[PDB]
């Protein structure tokens, strides 16, 4: 999915 | 609008009346700082002994699959003493108990929502956790407990499982991995059914878990306890509680305990919250 980023 | 008032003695009436069936929670690194877990994403939270190549790689999965080493080394640093959960982690127990918690969607990996006592179909543990771990062959995948975890990263052993010897992998997101599939089916069912959405101690800049907000129903309100605002449309690149359009987003500032024991107040909780509280913390202290 929509990859964990800040 | 829902909210009588955009105050938090607007948000308690809406709670008690019968329109406030279903609360969501969404919470961040901020409910986790009172029990002495540093906020891992904020560069403003010991680094340079490992061969990394930006500071930021310790939490990259494209590192870590090239070297797991640092992180666990780090993890031994970081590994909290005690996990006593905060007044807030218990509000949202107190939530549950009185049959209003339809979800809480966390971003923490700390445990500290499971102490607390919520269940497993209570959380979305959206960036994972260190409950539980993992070996990292496909075809082995033997699940280990976190005292198991505990145990190998504070003997300063890489943690290889018993029946393969693979590395074993704690049940966290790192950043560069797809969240699990559960954050994107339990969103697209519960945002259909949310009556509130509790937003405490993030200042939502991790994504996808940020775009939350945006799926409330456009009548929902929605109440950030917070240290700061967080969540404004960005003018360069939303909550509205300033302008004269604002009708339902609530800013309470300050810290999320206090937030917390300011809302219970109002909701004739106090005393519940406080005997909650003073019960666990001393379980937990005797243990
Ligand atoms: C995505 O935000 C996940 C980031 C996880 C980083 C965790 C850092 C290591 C944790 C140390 C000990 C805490 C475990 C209870
Ligand atoms: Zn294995």
């Amino acid at each position: 999915a929509p990859r964990k980023q800040l | 609008r829902l909210l009588d008032e955009l105050t938090l003695e607007g948000v308690a009436r809406y709670m008690q009346s019968e329109r406030c069936r279903r609360v969501i929670c969404l919470v961040g690194a901020g409910i986790s700082t009172s029990a002495g877990i540093p906020d891992f994403r904020s560069p403003s939270t010991n680094l340079e002994k490992y061969h990394l190549p930006y500071p930021e790689a310790i939490f990259e999965i494209s590192y870590f699959k090239k070297h797991p080493e640092p992180f666990f080394a780090l993890a031994k640093e970081l590994y909290p003493g005690q996990f006593k959960p905060t007044i807030c982690h218990y509000f949202m127990r107190l939530l549950k108990d009185k049959g209003l918690l339809l979800r809480c969607y966390t971003q923490n990996i700390d445990t500290l929502e499971r102490i607390a006592g919520l269940e497993q179909e209570d959380l979305v543990e959206a960036h994972g956790t260190f409950y539980t771990s993992h070996c990292v062959s496909a075809s082995c995948r033997h699940e280990y407990p976190l005292s198991w975890m505990k145990e190998k990263i504070f003997s300063e052993v890489t943690p290889k499982c018993e029946d393969c010897q693979s590395l074993v992998k704690p049940d966290i997101v790192f950043f560069g991995e797809s969240l699990p599939a559960r954050f994107f089916s339990c969103m697209q069912s519960d945002f259909l059914k949310v009556d509130l959405l509790l937003v405490m101690g993030t200042s939502l800049q991790v994504q996808p878990f940020a775009s939350l907000i945006s799926k409330a129903p456009l009548s929902t309100p929605r109440l950030l306890i917070n240290k700061e605002k967080a969540g404004q449309s960005d003018p360069f690149l939303g909550m509205d509680f300033d302008s004269k359009k604002a009708y339902r987003d609530v800013a309470w500032l300050g810290e999320c305990d206090q937030g917390c024991l300011a809302l219970a107040e109002l909701l004739g909780w106090k005393k519940e919250l406080e005997d909650l509280v003073r019960r666990e913390h001393a379980s937990i202290d005797a243990q």
